[PDB]
């Protein structure tokens, strides 16, 4: 077919072990995220546990083709055959994406080398609480990553003003905490291995003082 | 370009690349120094004499076989390219499990530089066997551990240090515990011998020293007025037997 | 077995305006209702598939809507052309047509 | 030999297969045909508020690629094969954490027809996460859903269809109910469409409709409070002079009170609002606080 | 894309009569074929349905030996035998296709089937 | 000689071996044979209603394509040739979870014999659900089941059949469970149909019942003797009214 | 390079080499020497009859088609050598889990002799079965075994068999004990013979000897009832006619004897038969029904 063609000679010659611009410039990956859930907050174990798509776009030069179809809408064989960002989420005590039926990872290329790659995961991400004023405690913790081998010499990271955008909120397993709001946030942390762009999203939570009523005051 | 010349460096680096054989394979040992990056201490167990730890694992040798002089800058691979090289067969002798996080990929890092040095970061989680001595519980304090040392090779294949053997561990001071406040740390150097030979052994040790301030509310204070009320049978007359033996008693099953 | 109960079972609105046939299932028919148009003497055609998707080559003034047992079909402006009997059946269990109602000028 | 032909009409099958692409990527939309076999209908977790469920997930779909003739009609062959080809990505779009069985080998089938149909089934257990409002704890019921359909290709590309007839399409093995606190009165399923921002998606609902057995909530809360209620009550038939004795009725139920209040809550989650059982065993607990203040007064 | 049914068939009371519904632009063995009655001026009423690909059928439980759908998946036609015909079954005998959202997307033009001596 | 011999031999066979096609693949259906060694029943618990049973599951079936005559002794092979034969597909239909040991290498066996018979064994622990009829607890007697059973293949293309069909299961009487006696068991050989076919099953039950020795100690006597004591409130005087309270109270709350 | 000549060496040993096949397959038996060296004794869970242990397991063997011909006698070889060539499929008979520890990777090694003997160290943590019965609990000792042996080879194709003299192949750390309730006595080995229903084989156990400590079970059961039945004893000095203080003598020791009734079984798994520990309890608790009765018949 002629997509088979076209996937032929863009892997081609193709090294994914090297990024796009490897010695010419850094690759600025734009990164969205869909909050499918935030589950629950379990302050014993000091940790929360959330579901999302995350989406990065980026520009491979290596994948310019010329033809009259214009995105290539792929599905996870592909994710492994290019270059894929290594993001990973700093405060994350264990993560996993999702595997049934089959990897659920999309994978789209444009004529313009632009590369879209969105994947499900779910996150238990581990922020401390202050529990001074607690059951009253409000409480606005991050969702942090970067790349864990690239410095921001080689790897940007940049938001979209609708970069974040949450599900219905009434479904979600918050059960004692009430989702007030996510700000996002970018910046640079100074590592053993260099300087890299730290890109953050926080949750604000507001507790129910509803439950502890009943069970204790 | 600055691409072609990039592919071509690699692809000649990997090329007739004997991963089996480590670098300098008949000559000296090959140095291998160790940074750790705690990023947290998760939970530390009585019940299970084990604690939780998060950490950026990074090692740093110099292998000659991937030297390059053609670019002048440092390639950083994507961490598929570990599966091609060789790396130290580093392990931690008293951990119950560990795994390497793996979201979005593999949370490792391969860092090449031209005159041959390779950096090898790894996000490790690793439950460690703490055995705690609790004679003086929770008036106590223990001396958690983690022994790094290499498996198959003696110290006549491989040496460990500590990359800066004072600012080799970092984000100690950082970490925060409910029940625990780390007193300090120790970066200790040796060699082990087992019957297989000598290997080299490095030791990262906390001290942490439990928070009474739970404790005393949570326990001796019922118990301190458990047995004050228990002196209410005192001031009251013998005559009135009742009142005084379900105090005493009641305080006794309390 | 689920009646669809069709109403009305017959109108004379005037030419140019809204239209608005009612359909109800018996029991839970998620969003398999159809609505088939039959002009006299002919074979009915299909206009919702689904509950409030057109079909290829539909007039856009036809527009469907229903969730579990009340499913309507909306004309935006009567045409000469859509003088027709208009049919509503489920497919979410065997299938089975409503009673059927026409449409008339006057 | 014997089976050299089989061996070169699977390898010409496979040559010029690329499995990258949808049957029919520019020509026409893939139509997949879904079923589900409900061999076991796992236990439902109030906690995390997730069910259970273990099936036989089935998909067919008609790929022109893989037409053969050849002296056997349907091939029956192993699941290795079906990585080979091409398979939809279905997922759950409410599933927290689904496993697919391998024991002793891959729990799949993939059967060929010489008109290119597929037949791909597989066994999984699903958890998929269950809303639920607790306000009429324990006398409530639920429809728990089981949303799935295609990550990665949109309505225009993939569209998925039930088998047979919907209301049939979706089979629970009689025998099979792993429910112990529940009764499940049936299913229902519905087909519609995901607004995404990457596109739209079709999706195929499920709905498991349980509704909630009271026995055990009887046995353990409901009569040990009308108990001690009564016991409460049988105070007033005391002799008045016998204060000590009426005084530690009173401080007993109503220590007995709160012990079953503490314990019954902590059976459902910390939801924050109030359910039907708690409501119970405040009026009961005023009951018993009114006679303990009935006795003061006396 | 059009089924060509048959033609209007006169029958006498008490005779079996055939009617075949031909399928073209598609394969009958990929969808479901049904059959539908229409009588005079009145509401369609579903008769039974036939798989092609299986050759299962199932019918209207007023139709339970009434009727018979089968097909020739080699002729890519599909047949609808009624067993006994009396005065009721003068109607205008319908065949049709599954669709997208198992909507009877495609109808033949029809067969009048008059029971009368 | 009996080592390039052999090795030749064992090329020879996997030579154009179609992994994808099962024994006489157009032919009649391929007979598979079912012997179980049950190592332990681990635990039953009332909770998950499940039991954990560890076994050595062997099959043996003919491969005409696996039969060799140059070499007269049976074959023992490195595990990893399981991966390069046709192994059926059996799986357990009621298992939660299950895995096959894999220390210190994967517990499995390929034996071959020179007709073309295949010996394929695995030491398998699963976690099996059996819904148990709580009524008569503690007093129940349970029967637990493991539902062996093909997956992609039905009665046309594969048989299950014990083999022994008394003998076919060993290690029962062996069995030793805290709070459970294996009564008896029972080796079944039925077919299931689906809407996909007709699959092969065989069913491997146990009857179980409960020891009310634990039960008698921890539920019955102290209930029994809380009674004994609650009647003692008869031979105290009666004007004592604050004694048979809190005596009564107290078994109340016992 | 001076690498050049051992990439060669290695090249030259691998090349036409079956690992699908033992040393000697045809012609001799297979000797694997067999050596353990426990790290640490983990925990012994009485509740599940369980204990864990973490050793390095050694075993070495000669494979004459290993043989090699270079600068240095010894190869010190990347574990990924092992998979590479034939290795025994040694595994524990009453292992209910293991583990074969990779952290960072795997924690195996591989020499390789010139003259062709191997050996093959791994780092294990081997979960298993401690068979024990507990009618003198707590004052019981156990000889939990660790046996194991090959899967798949009889005795006719591999023999294991011990590196040193038995009594100093099994080796103990002194610093590597994990145990907190129990005291490990010492260790013995045995070297026998398993019948399978596949064939005959060697089977190597180990017993190691464990001795339950008390202290924990002195404080925690016996000191209690021992206060309890003097308590009960107190009321006999008391009034005749303080008859409410003795009831309530009587009434809460025995709460207090049915509390550690009940406390005392679950320190130890559900067995039917009756222990030490339970024998006492009951002789304290006729005591205290015994000074009841007394109270009530004065
Ligand atoms: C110490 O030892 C540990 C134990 O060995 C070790 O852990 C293991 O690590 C390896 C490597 O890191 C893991 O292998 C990878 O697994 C990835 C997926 O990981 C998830 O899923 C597996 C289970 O795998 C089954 O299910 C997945 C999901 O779809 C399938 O992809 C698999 O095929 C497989 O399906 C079989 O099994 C099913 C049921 O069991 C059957 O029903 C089914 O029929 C199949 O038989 C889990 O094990 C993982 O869980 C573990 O890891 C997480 C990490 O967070 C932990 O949290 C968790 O606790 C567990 O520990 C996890 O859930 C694979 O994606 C990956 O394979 C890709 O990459 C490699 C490397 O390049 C390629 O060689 C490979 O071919 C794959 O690339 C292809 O596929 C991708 C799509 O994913 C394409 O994008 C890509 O382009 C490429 O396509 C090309 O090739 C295709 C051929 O595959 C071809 O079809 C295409 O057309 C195209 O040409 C890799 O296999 C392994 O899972 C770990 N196991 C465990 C137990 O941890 C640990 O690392 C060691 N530690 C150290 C320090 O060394
Ligand atoms: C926690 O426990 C570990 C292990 O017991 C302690 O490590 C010990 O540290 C001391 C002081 O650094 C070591 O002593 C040194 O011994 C060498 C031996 O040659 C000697 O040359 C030095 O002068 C020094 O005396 C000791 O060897 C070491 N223990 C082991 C087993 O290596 C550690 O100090 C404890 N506390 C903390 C906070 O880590
Ligand atoms: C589910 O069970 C299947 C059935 O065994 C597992 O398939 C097995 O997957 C392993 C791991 O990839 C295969 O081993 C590999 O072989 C390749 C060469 O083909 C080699 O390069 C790798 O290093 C590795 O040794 C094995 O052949 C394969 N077995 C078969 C017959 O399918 C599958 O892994 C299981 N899924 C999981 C991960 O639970
Ligand atoms: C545990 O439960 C199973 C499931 O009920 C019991 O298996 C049942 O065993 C009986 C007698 O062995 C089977 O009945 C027989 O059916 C054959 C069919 O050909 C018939 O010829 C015989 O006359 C007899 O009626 C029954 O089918 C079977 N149940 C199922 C579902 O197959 C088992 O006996 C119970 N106890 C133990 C210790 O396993
Ligand atoms: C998320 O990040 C984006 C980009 O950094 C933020 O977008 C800015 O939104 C403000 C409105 O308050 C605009 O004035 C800026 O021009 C936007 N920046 C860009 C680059 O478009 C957005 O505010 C962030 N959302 C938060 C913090 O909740
Ligand atoms: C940044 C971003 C946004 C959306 C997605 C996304 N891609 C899909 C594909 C399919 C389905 C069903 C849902 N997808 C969603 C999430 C969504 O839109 N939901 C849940 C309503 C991915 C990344
Ligand atoms: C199976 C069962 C048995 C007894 C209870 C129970 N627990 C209490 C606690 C307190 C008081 C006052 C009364 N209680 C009762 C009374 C009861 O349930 N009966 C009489 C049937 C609960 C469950
Ligand atoms: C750590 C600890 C604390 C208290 C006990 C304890 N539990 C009981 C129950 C009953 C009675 C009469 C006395 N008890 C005592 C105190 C005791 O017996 N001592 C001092 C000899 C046991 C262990
Ligand atoms: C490469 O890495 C070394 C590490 O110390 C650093 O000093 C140097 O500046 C880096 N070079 C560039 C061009 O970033
Ligand atoms: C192989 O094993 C079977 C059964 O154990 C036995 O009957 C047969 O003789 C063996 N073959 C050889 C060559 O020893």
């Amino acid at each position: 077919g002629d997509v088979t063609v076209i996937l032929n000679n863009l892997l081609e010659g193709y090294d994914n072990k090297l990024r796009p611009d490897i010695g010419v410039k850094p690759t600025l990956i734009h990164t969205d995220m869909y909050v499918n859930s935030i589950g629950p907050v379990n302050a014993i174990n000091m940790e929360y546990t959330i579901d999302i798509f995350f989406a990065q776009t980026w520009y491979d030069r290596r994948l310019k083709f010329n033809s009259t179809i214009k995105v290539l809408r792929l599905n996870s064989n592909m994710v492994g055959k290019i270059w894929i960002p290594d993001t990973f989420f700093r405060n994350s005590k264990k993560a996993d994406a999702h595997w049934i039926t089959t990897p659920n990872r999309m994978l789209r290329i444009w004529n313009d080398g632009r590369v879209l790659y969105t994947l499900r995961l779910t996150i238990d991400a581990e922020c401390q609480l202050q529990l001074h004023n607690f059951p009253m405690d409000e409480h606005s913790c991050p969702l942090e990553f970067s790349s864990y081998g690239y410095p921001r010499e080689e790897i940007v990271y940049q938001w979209k003003r609708s970069s974040v955008e949450v599900g219905d909120t009434r479904s979600w397993r918050l059960y004692q905490f009430s989702f007030v709001g996510l700000r996002n946030t970018t910046e640079v942390v100074k590592t053993t291995s260099g300087d890299y762009v730290v890109m953050s999203v926080y949750f604000d939570l507001s507790r129910r003082m509803g439950y502890f009523t009943i069970q204790t005051y | 370009s600055n691409m072609s010349l990039v592919k071509e460096t690699v692809d000649r680096l990997l090329k007739g690349y004997d991963i089996r054989l480590r670098p300098d394979f008949g000559g000296p040992p090959v140095a291998v120094g160790m940074n750790i990056d705690i990023a947290s201490i998760d939970m530390v167990s009585e019940v299970n004499m084990d604690y939780t730890l998060t950490m950026y694992f990074q090692q740093a040798w110099r292998d000659k076989r991937l030297s390059y002089n053609v670019i002048p800058l440092n390639l950083t691979l994507d961490n598929r390219v570990a599966d091609q090289l060789w790396v130290p067969d580093t392990y931690f002798l008293n951990d119950k499990k560990s795994f390497v996080h793996g979201v979005t990929v593999k949370n490792r890092m391969i860092r090449l530089h031209p005159d041959g040095t390779v950096l090898y970061g790894l996000r490790i989680t690793t439950t460690a066997a703490c055995m705690m001595d609790l004679r003086r519980y929770p008036l106590d304090e223990q001396n958690c551990t983690l022994e790094i040392e290499s498996y198959g090779y003696t110290t006549d294949d491989i040496e460990f240090y500590w990359r800066g053997d004072d600012n080799a561990v970092t984000g100690v001071t950082k970490i925060e515990l409910p029940q625990f406040s780390i007193v300090d740390y120790k970066l200790i150097t040796k060699k082990v011998v087992f019957s297989t030979g000598s290997y080299p052994r490095l030791s990262l040790s906390f001290k942490l020293k439990r928070n009474i301030g739970y404790f005393i509310l949570q326990t001796y204070m019922p118990s301190i007025l458990i047995t004050i009320l228990s002196w209410v049978s005192f001031w009251i007359n013998y005559d009135a037997s009742a009142a005084r033996v379900a105090l005493g008693i009641t305080t006794v099953l309390t | 077995n689920i009646v669809m109960t069709q109403s009305p079972k017959s109108m004379s609105m005037s030419v140019g305006e809204r239209v608005t046939l009612s359909c109800k299932a018996s029991e839970y028919v998620g969003t398999y209702v159809s609505w088939y148009q039959q002009k006299p003497e002919q074979s009915p055609k299909l206009l919702i598939y689904g509950a409030s998707n057109r079909y290829t080559g539909v007039p856009d003034r036809f527009t469907g809507s229903g969730s579990a047992t009340d499913f309507t079909l909306t004309i935006g402006s009567v045409q000469a052309e859509d003088l027709a009997d208009y049919h509503c059946g489920q497919s979410y269990s065997y299938p089975t047509f409503g009673a059927g109602t026409k449409l008339e000028l006057k | 030999d014997n089976t050299t032909v089989f061996t070169r009409i699977l390898d010409r099958l496979l040559d010029g297969y690329d499995n990258r692409l949808r049957p029919g990527l520019g020509e026409r939309v893939t139509e997949v045909k879904t079923d589900i076999f409900v061999t076991s209908f796992g236990p439902v977790s109030d906690h995390d508020m997730e069910y259970t469920i273990d099936v036989f997930f089935r998909q067919s779909w008609k790929d022109e690629r893989l037409k053969f003739k050849g002296p056997m009609t349907v091939l029956r062959l192993n699941n290795l094969m079906a990585s080979k080809i091409w398979t939809p990505d279905t997922f759950f779009h409410n599933g927290k954490k689904s496993v697919a069985h391998n024991m002793t080998m891959p729990n799949k089938l993939l059967r060929i027809t010489e008109d290119g149909t597929l037949l791909y089934t597989m066994r999984l257990t699903v958890r998929a996460e269950c809303p639920m409002h607790l306000e009429d704890f324990p006398m409530d019921a639920h429809a728990c859903p089981l949303k799935f359909g295609s990550y990665a290709y949109t309505r225009a590309e993939v569209v998925y269809e039930w088998t047979r007839e919907p209301a049939r399409s979706v089979v629970v093995a009689e025998d099979g109910s792993r429910l112990n606190q529940y009764d499940l009165l049936g299913q229902t399923v519905d087909s519609g469409i995901v607004q995404s921002s990457t596109g739209e998606y079709v999706v195929m609902t499920t709905h498991f409709h349980l509704k909630r057995k009271i026995g055990y909530f009887v046995i353990q809360t409901y009569l040990p409070c009308i108990m001690t209620v009564i016991l409460s009550q049988v105070s007033f038939w005391l002799n008045r002079e016998s204060v000590p004795a009426r005084t530690v009725f009173g401080v007993t139920t109503v220590l007995t009170m709160t012990t079953l209040s503490i314990s019954a809550r902590n059976s459902l989650p910390k939801v924050a609002y109030a359910t039907a059982m708690d409501w119970f065993i405040a009026v009961c607990y005023a009951f018993v606080f009114s006679a303990l203040i009935e006795f003061a007064t006396v | 894309v059009q089924l060509q049914q048959s033609g209007a068939e006169l029958v006498k009371p008490g005779a079996s009569v055939k009617l075949s519904c031909t399928a073209s632009g598609f394969n009958i063995k990929d969808t479901y074929m049904y059959w539908v009655k229409q009588r005079p001026e009145q509401g369609l009423e579903w008769i039974g349905r036939i798989d092609p690909a299986n050759g299962d059928t199932k019918y209207d439980p007023k139709f339970q030996g009434k009727a018979t759908i089968t097909t020739d998946t080699f002729s890519n036609t599909a047949y609808l035998q009624l067993s006994s015909l009396t005065s009721e079954d003068t109607a205008v005998y319908y065949c049709a296709r599954k669709g997208l959202r198992w909507a009877m997307d495609y109808w033949g033009q029809g067969t009048s089937v008059t029971v009368s001596t």
